[PDB]
């Protein structure tokens, strides 16, 4: 498992909606603009100096994900268990936190 | 015992002695006149007084009138025997009920005791009798006996009802006002009274008609008994001494001379027209010259002229004087005694007392003239009785002074027709024609500046030692009765007594017509355009004087043009009646109209149609009327702007005493007592100024408010009564109407009118009087006492320094309340200053607030209220000021120059509502920016504000400085301070401690007793400065500042009176509002939200959690409020044409689900006392109870809103019931019988900052 670890740098990530599952990356100095995670899975997934832009989370289910060091900004996470526990030294700006999917799961 | 003994009848013998052929001084030879002698040195003389004045030898009336306002002339008065006896009849009475009041049992024993002091020798050892205060009667063997005497009465002069009394004078002495006293010939009538008006009475009686009252001639005999008083003890007033007026302006009286005199003999509220000065100066005068008599007195030792001894006379002149001999022969005076029988001559001897005694009207002031002339009669005691007066008791004339009122009591007055002609004295204005005459006695009455002065400039120096009818009854108890002075012979003189009267000065005609051009129409001209002829041709209302005045049938009316529609229609006699009774109703509509704005400081009920009723500061709109009323105060009413003028108060020279201990407290005891002694002659200088210059004003429109109400009903009549007179005889028996009873409710409308006209205008006065007079002497008081604190402090400067420090400085900081009571005893004005007193905010220094689209200073302390360009208002309720972060976003308010005090600042508190956002951008931390500014010179007072911080700072030249501050976080679930309207007040006291309030609660204190000079400013700055975030702002309203430390209790009654408690607020603290959508959120379990669950019957609304978060790291986390079903209320039952929702509104509730809106609803016929609510399709049965009631108050809880079913019946407060595990709303009747019931709305607000996703 460990030997396929995507690792992405300088990234530029404009008004896309994912849908789908993606595992096994990390993501350093991300610029992660206006995008939008709804009903997915996050396997493996590590953020590291990513800066985020209103972005949308909806019924994103995660497994040994971390935030590091991101900047959160506008951002909305509506029906999640990305719980605080998940986020490390990390700064939201203008942020919010709504109904959050009770228990983790796997 | 009775005062004048064995009635004389008129025809009894010339015996010598009772009755007796007298002859009286005269400039030549006049032939002797039967007299009859009443008392002791008391003579009437039944006959026309044609023998003291040469000049006045004619009866006819002369061709040049009076400056009178009323007169009667007439030739064969008194010249009958009948006429004779019935004057006599009417003197008698009058003495007697004079006598029986214990106050006019004092004047008359007062006056028989005065007789003249004996000054007539050259020699200065001798005393000898004046020759022209004595007469002779010629006895019937043939020879006279000389008779000293003190009173005479005669019959008028050739003016029939001028009562005057004149005095013989000498060649040297003045005997009148040099303490010599002389003889006082009195002319007086009592077949004849002058008759009054009085508009002032209705407190008591308001089922009292019109006025037209008469005056009891029994007062009037008393004011000139008062005057020979005066005149027999030598203290009467110079004449020339003379209340001067302005005369050049076109609203001021052509001419009115009213002597010190006249004054003095008014009392009441006429005496205080002179100030105290001048009442010192005429004591200390009439002191030495008491004195002096008593010297001459003291000198004399033989007697030349009489047979008595001249130890008697010593006595005699002792017991008259209240001189103080001491075993030894030395007569001398004694203040005290001196002091006493001044008070009582000039104070206690009062036409009002005499007024108050004999429970009688009276023209309160010499300002409400006479009108008519009556002619009465006085003998028959069916008529008048000895006691009571034409008040007879046991009849319909005891109450209500009905016994005075000429239209009751017809049968006892006559009207005669006066001399002087309604225009005979006038002045002729008019605009740039139509020129009105207007009466002389019709002006305002405008005293010069020059009558008033004061000693208050100069200085004082202190040593060592330095200083109602309860009060008539102890006077009565400690008077002497029982000496009277026994008559004395005294040796007959020539026959024909030399003398000439009293020498009076000349007064000038006043010129007469003068014509004046105007550029606007005055009040008189509004006056003048609503009367009419009782011409033949109809009468028909307008509304345009330009053609009221211009045409002649057609009269000018103040109110609505339906009215003037109304009264001008032709209508047949089968309306006639409904048409007279629709008239009255919309008469009594108009006239009992009031103002509903209040927000105003104690000019609650204000009368609008005044306005055009007299053109009152020269706009013809009832609504311009009360927005320049609120803009300009009182001032706009008066016709002239008083000047008043407090001289710099003199300072106090301490003298100090070398090795003394007891002195010195002594100093300072009297320094404290001279400060409180000088406060209270300043106000009493002021009230004296203001009655004077101002309520003379008020009293005159008000007067010419009851003139004009008089005259629209008097045109209403006869408009209706020429509608009646064009019928035909079968229509006017079979529709019957009569005049008496329209006339008499048309009056009580007027009366019903004018106690709000009265109202309204007394509490013009008195703010007036708090707000432009009371503040330019309270400046000087202050300043005063600031310079005389720091002398007492040097001068404590031996072994008690601590105890004399905390004194003065506890004595000195505070000030000397202004009460009313002390210095005028007007019961309806009195009541209305308790009244303004009851109202803090009344009393405040300055009250910025946002009133007919001007933001003023209500209490009139400030000179300029300037406003940045940049600066909005909330159009829902523009008090709300919004100030931003720019440089022209500020207010300034520039106090007067002359009412500020250096010494302010010391105690006083502040108050204002404030509204602050949330912090967002990270600069914001550690960031002070000032909010509100009043330091010059880097000193005084400032508001600044933090992150999550108010800040109150105080400093002083020295650079030190005091700081209270109230801190708030932010990271809380949810805030009762972040974005929400929060009161904050600020009280410093400079003794003990500066303490800040929130909301009504005390939050902070600290000490502001180390600080040096805080020095005063005069500019307030309402800016953000400082302030590095670019997009802050705030929400400021409801300014207050006090010039007093306030307590607990008057800060909580400011929260709860400026709260308006009667509009339902939201979560932010603004107004609640018709269709506009608020989240929900409940105050007993705010954590979680309303959600609807499948919309119509079978679904309902419950609650769920938890509401979310909203984050800034490092800043802020607070939980989100923009969640669930938006709720909107639409109207029901409302008339009011805005948006905002009121205490007990009816309303509809709709809930918004998918972006469509469900009725609010449920069925009440489930069973259990739960009614779970529900969300319907508009279109729904309006069977389900549906309506809302929203309530705010039980003392307020939040906002409730109560379910109500169709008929009336009260379904029960909204809330949430945990029925089974859903929570669910419902409507219960619980929460009726007492939380949950308790909601909180949440609109989407700019400062909050969450976006609503
Ligand atoms: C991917 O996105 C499309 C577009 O909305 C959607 O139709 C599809 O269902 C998504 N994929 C999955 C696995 O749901």
């Amino acid at each position: 498992y460990k030997s396929k670890m995507k690792v992405f740098f300088g990234e530029h990530v404009y008004g896309a909606t994912i849908n789908f599952t993606m595992e096994n990356q990390i993501h350093q100095h991300g610029k992660l603009v206006n995008d939008k995670f709804t009903r997915m899975y996050f396997k493996h997934v590590l953020f590291e100096d990513t800066f985020f832009d209103e972005c949308y989370f909806e019924d994103v289910t995660s497994t040994d994900t971390y935030f590091k060091n991101c900047t959160i900004e506008s951002t909305i996470f509506y029906n999640t268990d990305l719980y605080e526990h998940k986020f490390i030294n990390c700064r939201f700006i203008n942020s919010t936190f709504l109904e959050q999917k009770e228990g983790c799961h796997m | 015992s009775p005062f004048v003994n064995k009635q004389f009848n008129y025809k009894d013998p010339v015996n010598g002695v009772d009755i007796a052929y007298i002859k009286i001084p005269n400039a030549g030879q006049m032939q002797p006149v039967k007299a009859f002698k009443i008392h002791n040195k008391i003579w009437v003389i039944p006959e026309r007084d044609t023998f003291t004045n040469p000049e006045e030898g004619d009866l006819n009336p002369p061709p040049e009138a009076k400056q009178v306002p009323v007169s009667y002339y007439d030739s064969t008065y008194l010249s009958t025997d009948n006429e004779k006896d019935n004057y006599l009849k009417g003197v008698t009475k009058l003495f007697e009920r004079i006598y029986s009041t214990d106050l006019g049992r004092m004047l008359l024993t007062s006056i028989v005791r005065g007789i003249p002091f004996w000054g007539g020798s050259t020699i200065d050892t001798e005393l000898k009798v004046i020759d022209t205060n004595c007469i002779n009667v010629i006895q019937p063997d043939g020879s006279y006996r000389s008779e000293e005497l003190n009173l005479v009465i005669i019959g008028p002069s050739a003016d029939i009802i001028q009562f005057e009394c004149k005095s013989f004078g000498h060649e040297v002495l003045n005997l009148t006002r040099n303490g010599y006293g002389s003889t006082q010939y009195i002319r007086f009538s009592p077949d004849f009274t002058f008759g009054f008006e009085e508009s002032l009475e209705v407190d008591t009686n308001p089922l009292l008609g019109a006025g037209k009252f008469a005056t009891d001639p029994a007062v009037t005999l008393a004011h000139q008994l008062i005057h020979a008083g005066h005149r027999l003890y030598g203290i009467a007033i110079n004449p020339n001494r003379v209340f001067k007026v302005n005369t050049n302006a076109y609203y001021e009286m052509s001419g009115l001379e009213v002597s010190f005199e006249e004054l003095r003999t008014f009392g009441g509220h006429d005496a205080k027209f002179i100030d105290s000065l001048q009442e010192n100066e005429f004591r200390l005068y009439y002191y030495n010259k008491f004195k002096d008599i008593a010297s001459t007195l003291n000198k004399a030792k033989s007697i030349v002229g009489t047979t008595a001894s001249l130890q008697y006379m010593k006595n005699v002149f002792k017991e008259k004087y209240l001189l103080s001999e001491d075993t030894s022969g030395k007569f001398s005076v004694d203040k005290l005694k001196f002091d006493k029988l001044y008070k009582m001559l000039t104070e206690i001897y009062t036409e009002d007392n005499f007024v108050k005694f004999f429970k009688v009207l009276n023209a309160k002031t010499f300002l409400n003239f006479d009108k008519a002339v009556f002619k009465i009669n006085i003998v028959p005691k069916v008529n008048y009785t000895i006691y009571d007066g034409f008040n007879l008791r046991n009849t319909n004339l005891a109450a209500n002074f009905n016994g005075q009122n000429t239209e009751i009591n017809n049968m006892n007055f006559t009207k005669l027709k006066n001399f002087t002609g309604l225009f005979e004295f006038y002045k002729l204005l008019c605009v740039r024609d139509l020129c009105i005459k207007v009466n002389n006695w019709d002006l305002f009455f405008s005293p010069s500046e020059d009558n008033f002065t004061n000693d208050l400039n100069k200085g004082e120096e202190i040593t060592s030692d330095t200083n109602s009818l309860d009060l008539i009854q102890q006077y009565y108890l400690t008077f002497n009765f029982d000496n009277e002075p026994e008559n004395i012979s005294i040796e007959n003189l020539s026959s024909d007594i030399i003398g000439q009267l009293e020498l009076m000065p000349n007064i000038e005609r006043f010129p007469n017509g003068k014509k004046y051009e105007l550029d606007k129409y005055t009040m008189f001209h509004y006056l003048r355009a609503q009367e009419f002829e009782h011409g033949k041709s109809r009468i028909a209302l307008t509304n345009s004087v330009n053609e009221a005045l211009l045409n002649p049938s057609r009269v000018y009316t103040f109110f609505s043009s339906d009215y003037v529609k109304k009264v001008n229609k032709a209508t047949e006699a089968a309306m006639f009646l409904g048409w007279v009774e629709q008239l009255v109703y919309d008469f009594t509509d108009e006239t009992s109209e009031v103002s509903t704005t209040d927000k105003i400081a104690d000019i609650t009920i204000i009368i609008p149609y005044i306005g055009p009723a007299l053109n009152i500061g020269n706009m013809l709109y009832k609504d311009d009327f009360v927005g320049a009323l609120i803009f300009s105060g009182a001032v706009i009413l008066l016709e002239f702007i008083p000047e008043i003028a407090i001289p710099v108060l003199g300072t106090f020279a301490l003298v100090s005493y070398i090795a003394n201990k007891v002195l010195t407290v002594q100093t300072i005891d009297n320094a404290l007592s001279k400060r409180n002694e000088k406060w209270d002659e300043v106000y009493k200088y002021i009230v004296t100024n203001w009655l004077a210059k101002v309520n003379t004003q008020i009293d005159l429109i008000r007067k010419k408010m009851k003139e004009a109400l008089e005259n629209q009903a008097e045109a209403t009549k006869a408009i209706i009564n020429y509608q009646y007179n064009q019928y035909t005889e079968e229509e006017k028996n079979n529709i019957n109407f009569n005049i008496d009873d329209l006339s008499s409710k048309l009056n009580e409308s007027i009366n019903k009118a004018m106690i709000n006209i009265n109202k309204f205008l007394n509490q013009c006065s008195v703010s007036y009087l708090m707000n432009s007079m009371i503040p330019y002497g309270v400046k000087r008081l202050e300043d005063f006492d600031a310079s005389l604190k720091d002398a007492l402090l040097k001068y404590i400067y031996i072994g008690q320094v601590d105890r004399l420090k905390d004194k003065v400085n506890n004595t000195l900081s505070t000030d000397i309340p202004f009460q009313l009571s002390k210095y005028v005893d007007n019961q309806r004005l009195l009541s209305t200053f308790t009244e303004y007193i009851k109202n803090i905010i009344n009393t405040s220094i300055l009250n910025l607030r946002y009133e007919s689209n001007h933001l003023i200073d209500l209490s009139r302390y400030a000179s300029k209220i300037n406003i940045g360009s940049k600066v909005n208002f909330d159009p829902i309720d523009k008090n709300q000021i919004q100030l931003f972060n720019l440089e022209s976003s500020k207010i300034e308010v520039i106090l007067k120059n002359a009412i500020v005090y250096n010494s302010m600042y010391e105690n006083f508190s502040t108050s204002f509502w404030i509204r602050i956002p949330k912090y967002f951008n990270s600069i914001s931390l550690n960031n002070e920016y000032t909010i509100i500014n009043c330091m010059e010179n880097n000193s005084g007072w400032k508001v600044s504000l933090n992150y999550g911080e108010i800040i109150w700072t105080l400093q002083d030249t020295q650079e030190i400085k005091q700081r209270v501050v109230f801190k708030y976080s932010q990271m809380i679930n949810i805030s009762d301070y972040i974005n929400r309207w929060i009161f904050v007040t600020i009280t410093n006291n400079r003794l003990n401690n500066s303490k800040i309030y929130i909301n009504g609660r005390l939050i902070d204190q600290k000490p502001i007793s180390n600080l040096g000079n805080i020095h005063a400013s005069n500019n307030i700055m309402f800016k953000l400065d400082g302030c590095r975030d670019t997009h802050r702002y705030i929400w400021i309203k409801y300014f207050n500042l006090f010039d007093k430390e306030l307590n607990e209790k008057e800060i909580k009654d400011l929260y709860d009176n400026q709260s308006n408690s009667g509009i339902l607020k939201d979560f932010w603290g603004d107004y609640l509002q018709y269709d506009k959508p608020y989240y929900m959120l409940n105050l007993y379990d705010p954590n979680k939200y309303v959600d609807v669950n499948n919309v119509g019957i079978r679904g309902y609304m419950y609650l769920k959690g938890p509401r979310g978060s909203v984050m800034t790291t490092n800043i802020y986390l607070n939980s989100s409020l923009y969640r669930g079903a938006k709720f909107i209320i639409k109207k029901y039952a409302s008339g009011n044409k805005d948006n905002i929702v009121r205490n007990n509104d009816r309303v509809y509730i709709n809930v918004v689900v998918k972006n469509k809106e469900y009725r609010l609803a449920t069925n009440a016929s489930q069973a259990g006392v739960e009614k779970i609510l529900s969300a319907l399709e508009i279109p729904d049965v309006g069977n389900l109870s549906q309506v809302v009631v929203m309530k705010s108050k039980n003392i307020t809880n939040k906002c409730k809103m109560n379910l109500q079913d169709n008929n009336g019946n009260d379904i029960g407060f909204i809330g949430f019931h945990q029925f089974n595990n859903i929570a669910k709303l419902v409507a219960s009747n619980w929460y009726n019988r007492q939380l949950g019931c308790s909601w909180e709305f949440i609109p989407v607000d700019d400062g909050w900052g969450e976006r609503p996703l």
